[PDB]
Order: C-alpha cells, then structure tokens, then sequence
C-alpha cells in the first residue's frame, strides 16, 4: 500500500552493465502526509534485498532520516556540503581459503558439530 | 637382506608331537612369541585385506631373523573367504607359498569350533575333513574357539586336530571383568572351570582368547595365576590394543607366568590390532623371561610391513587411537572396523556413539554372551535397529511393537550358534522366531553327514574338471564363494602373482611391469 | 501505554502487510512458524520469530494444525514479550478460543472481544 | 561476539571476480542485506 | 617480566624443564615462579635406559642427583618429563623407588606412547609410588601423545592408588573431544600406531612426526631407516645430549644432513 | 502507474510447497476510471514471468476481457458457468554431429556471409 516501483531491468539473472546511467530500481513513495511518504519510503528501501551488486539504499535511507530534510529546512547546496570486521574475514577466507588449511585434506562431509556434554 | 636356517619349534614339533611339544611350551623359562601380523593384524586394521603376494614374501625374512619365533598366526579367521571372494586368491596356494619359505617355525590358524572358517553350521564330516586338510596344507598349530565357549561344541575339532598329530590349542574367550564382583556371571571359577574341561577334552594348550582386548593388568596377574594352578598345560594369551593399555597387560601376564603371548609387528599394530611387538620385546630384554628375539630385525621387518601397508590405503578406517569406550561395549577387534563403516553405508555414521550403548545393552538383553565372531554379529545386528528403529529393550520385546529381527538373531537365538549355559531368553526368543522352533542341542549333531563322493561329484561337474582334496575342502566351506574364484581363475590366471599396486589399479601409461 | 510489540497470528504476505503498517509507525514486529514454514520470509520479514508445532513439548502437530493450536499461541506471544494478537484473517482470526487464551495470557486481541466470536 | 549477544550471519551469494581483483561477498547479518570486499588472491 | 604475567594471567603450577637439563639454566625462573608464590615443578629429562650398563652416561646416579640439586634450588615438585616415551617399565619400577628415595618431594611423570606401552610405564610408575601422572584424553592419546586416561583410570579402579575419577564422564569428554578432533583433519600426521624404533632414535612426541615430514620434504622418504641411524649417530657425535625442543631439532637438522 | 503489490511470498528458486494458501502475489490495479482499470491489471497480469511452477494469469486474463466483467453484467454464476525444441536440436547436433556432413570436408576455420 502507497509504493510504486518503475521497475524493468532488475531480476535473478540479471546483467548489469557499466555502459549506462547506474538505475537498477526507481522507487516512489506515497501517503496523505509528507512525514509519512518518509517512513513509508523508508519501509520499503530498509526491505530491498538485492544480491551480486551493491547499491545507495544505506546513502537513500540516510538522507531521508536527516534532521535538515525531514522539515523542510533545506538547499541546494545541502548535499554538496554534507562484525564487520568479522564478516571480512569470514569474506576473505571463503573466497581465498586460510593458508593453514588450504592445500590439506579437509573433514569428513558429512560431520556432526561437538556438543558440550 | 646370511645362510641356511636354524632349526625352530617346526622341528620341536615334528620330533616331540603335540603332547610332549606343550609341556616343552611349560617347562620353558623364556617367554614365547606367536607374531600376528599374517593373520589378525590386517584383519583388525585393514578388513582382511592384505595380499598373499606381500605376505609371501616376508615368510623367508621371518626365518632367517627370528628363528626364536613360537609361531606365525598367518591363516584361518576371515582370511579364508576374504582371499577368494575379495582378493581373487586361493589360499591353500598362501599357506602353501608361507609353509615353503619359513619351514621352521610352527603356522597356526585361527579355527571356529563347530564351523572352521564357518559361514554358518556344518556336519561332522565337513569340519572333520577340513582339519585334515588344514593339516595336509602346511598347519601346525590350531587354535580353536567356540563363540559361546561352549566347550561342547568344540569336541568334533579338538578330536580332529588330535587325529591329525597336530597341535589343539583350545581357547577360552575372554569378557566382562573377573574382578568386578557386580557382574558375577564372568568370574575366576567361570574360566579355572573352563580350563579343566579343555584339558579333559585333550587339548595341547589352552590359550586366552581376549578378542576385544577386555582383560587388565590387574586381572591377567590374578587370572594366569589361577590358570596355572588351575591345569598343567602351556597357557597362550591373545589379546587386542582398543584400550591402547594392551601391551601392560601382556606384561602383566608374562610376569605371572603366561607361557606365549600374541603381538603384531609394530607397523600393524595398536588400535584394534594387537599390542606392539618391537616394544614388548624391548621392555622385556634384559629380564629373566627375555624372549631373545632381535629387536634390529623386528624393526627391519616392521619396515617392510610400514611400506606394504601404504599400498592398502583404501582400506584403513576412521579409528583414530585408544578408545576406553571398549570397557562399555565389548565390539572385538575384528569387528570394530567392519561394523562402523557398514553404519556409515546405512546413514548412521554420526549415530555410531548411540550405537553402543544399544549393543552394550542388547548383550545384556541376549543375556550376556560372549562376543567373537560371528556372536558378535547378532549383537551388532539388534543395536544398528534398535537406532534405526528408535527402540528400547522393553519395546524391542514389545508385543505391541511389530520389529522385523535380522536373520542373524532369529538364526542364533533358534539354535545354530549353540547354547549359552543359561540358554537363551525365553520371551525375546518366542516372539524373535515367529512360531518357528527352537533347539538346544549341538547343531553338529543333527545335521545329515555330508555325502562326500556325491558333493565332490557336484562341483567337479560344475567346473569341468577334477578338483584337488584343497579345493574340494573349500567348496565345502563356501560352495558359491568357491565356484565364483575358480571361474574368475579360469578367467585371469594367477593374478595372486601380481604386486599389489597392479592388483589393485593394472597399469600406468609407458609403466612397466615384472610379473612372475 | 502504548502497544510497542505486535504477534501476527498469520503467516504469507497479511502477515507482511501487518509488519508494514506496524513497521512504518516505529512499531517492532513478531512472527511465528510452523516447521514446514521455515522457509516463508514474513518469519524473516518480522523483528523476531519463534518456532510452533514441533519439539519435546507436543509429537509434532500438522503444518497448518499449529498455525491454529492456541496451545503454541500464547506460548510465543510470552517467549517475545509482545503485547497484541493481530490475528489477520482465515487461520484463527474469528474464534473465541483465540480469545479465551489471549485472555489466559492477558494480551491484546487486535479485532472485536471474545464473545462477539461466537 | 559478546556474551550477549549471537550474530546471525548468512552466506547468500559470491560474485564473479571483477577488475582491481575484488570480489563480493553477500552476507544476510541478523536478517540485515551487507556486501564486502576482498581480494581474490 | 614473562613469569609474573603467566602467574597474573591464571597459571597455578609451573614445570619447568631445561632441554640439556642444566640445572645452571633453570634458576631465574624457577626463582622467579617462587617469589610469584606458585608452584614450581623442575622437570628431569629422562634419555637413555638406566638399566642398560651400556650407556652409563644416564644411569640412576644422574637422575637421583638431579632430583636433590632441584630440590636445593626450590623446586616444590620434581617432575620426570619422558618426552619421547623412552622409560620403560622395568625402569620405572627402579626409578620412582630411587627418587622418592632421594628427595622427599612429590614426584610427577609425564610420558609419551610412541612405543605404545607408555600406559604400562605408567601403571608400574604408579605402583612403585609415583605421586602424579599425564595422560591425555581417549580421544586424544596414545601415539606420540600420552596413554590414555580413560584406560589408565580404568585399569587403577578399586586399587589402593585408585585415583576416584569418574569414568562416565571421562568417556563423555573424550567424545567431546573426538567431535572437535574430526575438524581438524587438516593437520593430522600420517603416523599408523606404536614404533618401538622410538629406542633407537629418540626423537620426541613433538618432533618424530615434524621430522618425518621433513624427510619426505627432502626426498629421502625411502630412507627414514638411515636418518633413524643419523639420528642415533649424530645425537652420540654430540656427547649424548638430551634432546626435546630445542636441542632435538639441531640433532635432526644433522641427520638429515649427513644422509 | 497504478499496480499495488502485496506478495513478497515467492522469488527466483524459492520453493512452494503444497500445506497452504499458493497465492503468489495479490495483483492490485487502479485507475482514473473503470475501464482503464481492467487494461492496467490485463497489462500488469501479462507483462509477469514466472516459470518452475504453473499460473492462472492465463485464467485471470480470460476473465478480465470478457464482455460481462467490462459493464458489469455478471452474477455469482459467471464463472462456474461460462525454443527449447531449438537448444534440443543444438545440443543434439552438437553433440553427435549431421549425418549429412559429420563425415565429410568441413568449412575453413570463416567469414560469415554479409547480406549486402
Ligand atoms: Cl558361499
Ligand atoms: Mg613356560
Ligand atoms: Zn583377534
Ligand atoms: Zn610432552
């Protein structure tokens, strides 16, 4: 209720190309309010999951979650002046391996994990 | 790596007889070593796996470098069908080829009672006709066991072997604790009492059977006291290395008298093969009962075994070293391999631990029986259901629970591997067997005696030619097994001939290859 | 005080639009799921979600059974600490049975009270 | 990563090896979307 | 500085050994865990075979007298450390008698199973009154670990030394412990079970595997019987020197490269 | 313009089991006027692919341009009462060849002809 997306270019299997302007999904929100239109286009951007690119939903939500927009108090020149750690390893090693444990035999399948008694 | 071979206990044997041969064993100071490693070694580490043409060749080192040697436990067991069905090999040709190249030291074969190399229950005549082939192909020393220990059963082959001028060692099984007062079925008196019927019954030697190496330290000083005193025969001790405290308790046994002691050499041994024997002859070079063998040479034929067994990858298990575990299930050596990867093959191989507890309890539901081969079995049997089942005792024994019971347990509780001296468990067994009915006597005894003339005249037919007493005596044993190797024979020629990596996986490209 | 935690007594998307409406009012959400929805996203899409149906306190209850057993119900509105049902539609949405335990627990049955379901 | 306090963390996809030699992995982090990248070595 | 940081950190009792067991190179430390007022066990290395006449360079006399000096420089624990699983049982019954002979402190023994009969090394250890042993869990022992607790403990149940733990829990560990084991296949050593050549080279629990896959590195996989013999050699070419990490390693660099 | 969704229930590789409700999205179009309506949600109810699983937007678009939904003459009774083969043959050839030319001269390794 109060979405619409101009789709078109985005699916599973989709090719994205450097050729063109970055548009993978238009999104435009509506409520009978203009505070609502934010949380209801905050909603639907904090529900976007896409995978095999990256994309400005983080940069969308946080202009929109911005004190100086959320009222109206704002330019032209606004924007122009305006576990993780542990999920790069977990990255790093899933794509390259650790070096200790590379080019050695590896566990059975197939193993069930030990369970403090 | 010499020159002609020092006369052994071959020779012993041949001058003094079984008999006089035995009292020779007591009256020895030294202690006497029976070296595993032809026979039970690979059957525990490697499923039965190990070619004749790696054994062979071994037969001449062993020797010439350890002379000293009681025997090589190089036949019987799983050996016998192992070869034919699995490796393409006769082995009369392995016992043969062994016999010719250590012709001084005594062979000796693991032998089942009531079924020799047994797949199930033969007539008299059977099991007397394989002895004496046995004996015809290069045997010297029988040990002879009955998986209930039910001496009984065991009458037909001792009477044989005896026949044959050869040596019966009759063996007693060993399980439970004989210095755990709580589980008083298995005490001192039962295997003392055990002793004297053997030796009633004519054996040469008892030996200790511990097929899942239960027996401590503190109870083989006990026990071997008490044998000792108990009958005036040689007492033998086998034993396995699962609790990884096997090696003490031969030492314990030694101190206290024992006669022989069972050891494999080193690179075979361990886990649920036997205790090492380089290490054991070093502990006790030096002592009063110092059995002189050349610890150089052991290593060297250590070696030699390191490298054959590197061939057999394949067949090594998942075992990974001393396992307490054995106290609580009692799976014998020869059949903690087999069983663990036959519940992987069944989707059981992260249950194996569950397992246990099952058939620890099934023995205890079976009535606690001894556990060798094929007893052991049975019990394997009614753990790996009462898990893929999900079932307990009482609902194993459910009248409201329609279980499906392996054939090996309606088969032994029926009466084919024997009687328990408590007999079977009256209410499992009536509903196990389905209104079929039960016996209690020997099996043996109420089987047809063969005809021999007219089931030699059955497969000399089928293959179309004469066959020799040897492989007529394997046909007996085996008769699919058996027809299915001499056709494959007939195929191949004498694979047994070529090296192990060629058996195994044929030929490289540009490899090249002496074959005799 | 305000209702700070809302349960959907439903799964599929009526469950996705209750998060929604809830969602964009700063509303925290809750799911639940059966063992044959451990896959359905709304348990995914909520704020948290427990399981229903299976495990050493039932056997097990049919897929859609424990979208309706109102033993499991409250037993997850609790384990949250949510403070209305919104029931959705079909499943349980008109039953004074859901409102009688709702009543056991003491939470908020966003709909009309238990004796109109009769 | 704290006794308090369980990361939920999914594997959802990996992506074809780019230019730079970076690739991108695609985690779900208690039902959150996050992307990092590495190097493929 | 590294004593009172390991005391602070959580660390009770302390065995200190020395890898040519020169008791010169063993005082800062041992003062040190002293005034950190922790426990101090001076390990003994234990090499050779005390009743081999043949070798008289390790004969009782040498480790007795270890025992008083340690005692002297305030060891609260002497501890036997058998890193290649070299004492062999009849020794023990000799050696523990000896020590505790000689010094009035507790004794410790901590073994290898290379051989594969280190459990009956222990079991008569224990019988000659030795006041503390290793071992490792089931799931972790034997080879070039220690002997197996599980089956120690097992073997000394309802003795006069028994040592009153409970062996359901010990299992129930051990398969903990098997569990965590399978995850690390990765850096399990080709090693099959007992060698009793362990007594002709005596190349430690740590190191005969480390040296094994060093001489497979090498290419003389086909020879590991010589680099036994270098070993052996090299080791008496030195003077007979104990050999645990570090020295043991400078030996086998020299049998490696004499072959 | 004017296409409400409320789904979220199915995705590429998901799984739809057989224990529920098998609604895959609730197609929801507006217009300024009736009419307008119906060519909106018969656009949006064609433009979708979906494949794996079978679809009655084949039905709902046989529903939608029936002359009885378009000025509302139906009652509750309207209803109840009213390329492969190409990567087949590829694949084929490519792997066992043709019979006319497997066995003969093949072309230079070859410049594609340009309709001029
Ligand atoms: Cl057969
Ligand atoms: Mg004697
Ligand atoms: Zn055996
Ligand atoms: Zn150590």
């Amino acid at each position: 209720f109060g979405i619409r997306l101009d789709g078109g270019t985005s699916y599973s299997g989709a090719i994205i190309t450097r050729y063109y302007d970055p548009l993978l999904v238009k999104v435009t929100a509506w409520a009978p309010n203009p505070l609502e239109a934010i949380s209801r286009m905050d909603r639907a951007l904090r529900e976007f999951r896409i995978r095999g690119v990256a994309t400005n939903l983080t940069f969308l939500e946080a202009i929109i979650g911005h004190p100086k927009f959320r009222d109206n108090s704002y330019t032209t020149r606004f924007i122009d002046t305006t576990a993780t750690k542990l999920l790069t390893y977990l990255a790093d090693v899933t794509v390259n391996g650790h070096p200790e444990a590379k080019d050695r035999p590896k566990p059975l399948e197939n193993a069930a994990r030990p369970v403090v008694p | 790596y010499g020159n002609g071979v020092k006369d052994g206990t071959k020779q012993l044997l041949d001058t003094l007889g079984p008999k006089k041969f035995g009292e020779w064993m007591r009256n020895e100071k030294r202690v006497l070593l029976t070296d595993t490693t032809m026979r039970d070694g690979h059957q525990s580490l490697l499923a039965t796996r190990m070619r004749t043409y790696d054994i062979a060749r071994i037969a001449g080192t062993y020797s010439h470098a350890l002379p000293n040697l009681l025997s090589l436990e190089c036949w019987g067991g799983a050996t016998f069908d192992v070869s034919m069905r699995f490796l393409t090999e006769d082995p009369w040709e392995r016992l043969a080829l062994i016999r010719e190249g250590a012709p001084n030291l005594l062979l000796q074969m693991l032998l089942r009672g009531a079924n020799g190399v047994g797949y199930t229950n033969y007539p008299d005549n059977v099991v007397k006709y394989f002895v004496r082939q046995a004996a015809k192909g290069g045997i010297d020393l029988f040990r002879v066991f009955d998986c209930l220990n039910w001496v009984e059963n065991m009458r037909v082959s001792m009477d044989a072997i005896a026949e044959e001028n050869k040596l019966c060692e009759a063996a007693i099984c060993y399980t439970g604790d004989i210095l755990n007062s709580a589980r008083p079925k298995y005490d001192l008196k039962y295997y003392t009492n055990l002793a004297v019927e053997l030796e009633k019954a004519g054996a040469h030697i008892i030996a200790v059977k511990d097929m899942a190496g239960l027996l401590k330290p503190a109870a083989a000083k006990v026990l071997f006291k008490a044998l000792r005193e108990a009958t005036g025969l040689p007492i033998h001790f086998h034993t396995h290395d699962t609790s990884g405290i096997a090696a003490a308790t031969v030492l314990a046994a030694v101190e206290a008298g024992v006669d022989a002691v069972d050891a494999a050499m080193d690179a075979l041994s361990g886990n649920t093969s036997q205790p090492c024997l380089g290490s054991i002859v070093e502990a006790l070079s030096g002592s009063e009962r110092d059995p002189g063998l050349d610890p150089a040479w052991i290593r060297r034929i250590s070696f030699y075994w390191e490298a054959v067994r590197n061939q057999y990858a394949a067949f090594e298990s998942d075992l990974k070293g001393p396992a307490s575990e054995v106290y609580l299930h009692e799976m014998p050596g020869g059949q903690f391999t087999n069983l663990k990867e036959q519940a992987r093959s069944l989707g059981l191989e992260t249950r194996w631990h569950q397992v246990a507890q099952a058939y620890a309890d099934a023995n205890q539901m079976f009535g606690d029986i001894v556990k060798v081969a094929p007893s052991s079995k049975v019990v394997g049997d009614m753990a790996l259901m009462m898990v893929s089942q999900d079932l307990t005792v009482a609902d194993v024994v459910s009248p409201d629970r329609e279980v499906s019971f392996p054939e090996s347990v309606v088969s032994m509780l029926k009466g084919d591997l024997g009687q328990p001296p408590s007999g079977w468990p009256e209410a499992l067994q009536k509903k196990a067997l389905k209104g079929e009915k039960p016996y209690t006597v020997r099996p043996g005894s109420l089987l047809k005696e063969a005809d021999l003339d007219a089931e030699r005249k059955v497969i000399e037919k089928k293959l179309e030619r004469e066959v020799s007493d040897f492989e007529f005596a394997s046909y007996l044993m085996y008769p699919k097994v058996f027809t299915d190797f001499a056709l494959a024979s007939d195929t191949y020629g004498p694979v047994s001939v070529l090296p192990t990596p060629a058996y195994f996986y044929g030929l490289a490209d540009g490899e090249e290859l002496f074959a005799d | 005080g305000p209702i700070s935690k809302i349960l959907v007594a439903n799964r599929s998307e009526i469950a996705i639009r209750v998060f929604r409406a809830a969602n964009e009012l700063g509303i925290k959400t809750v799911a639940i799921w059966a063992e044959e929805d451990k896959l359905a996203l709304h348990r995914f899409k909520a704020d948290e979600s427990y399981q229903v149906g299976r495990g050493p306190h039932l056997r097990d209850l049919g897929p859609i059974e424990s979208y309706l057993s109102i033993d499991e119900v409250i037993r997850v509105a609790k384990l949250s600490g949510a403070d209305a049902i919104h029931p959705g539609y079909g499943l349980l949405s008109e039953s004074p049975e859901f409102v009688d335990a709702c009543n056991k627990a003491g939470i908020i049955f966003i709909g009309p009270k238990a004796d109109t379901m009769r | 990563i704290e006794k308090g306090k369980t990361l939920v963390i999914v594997n959802q996809a990996v992506s074809a090896t780019d230019s730079q030699g970076m690739v991108t992995v695609f985690f779900e982090l208690n039902g959150q979307p996050r992307r990092i990248k590495v190097p493929d070595r």
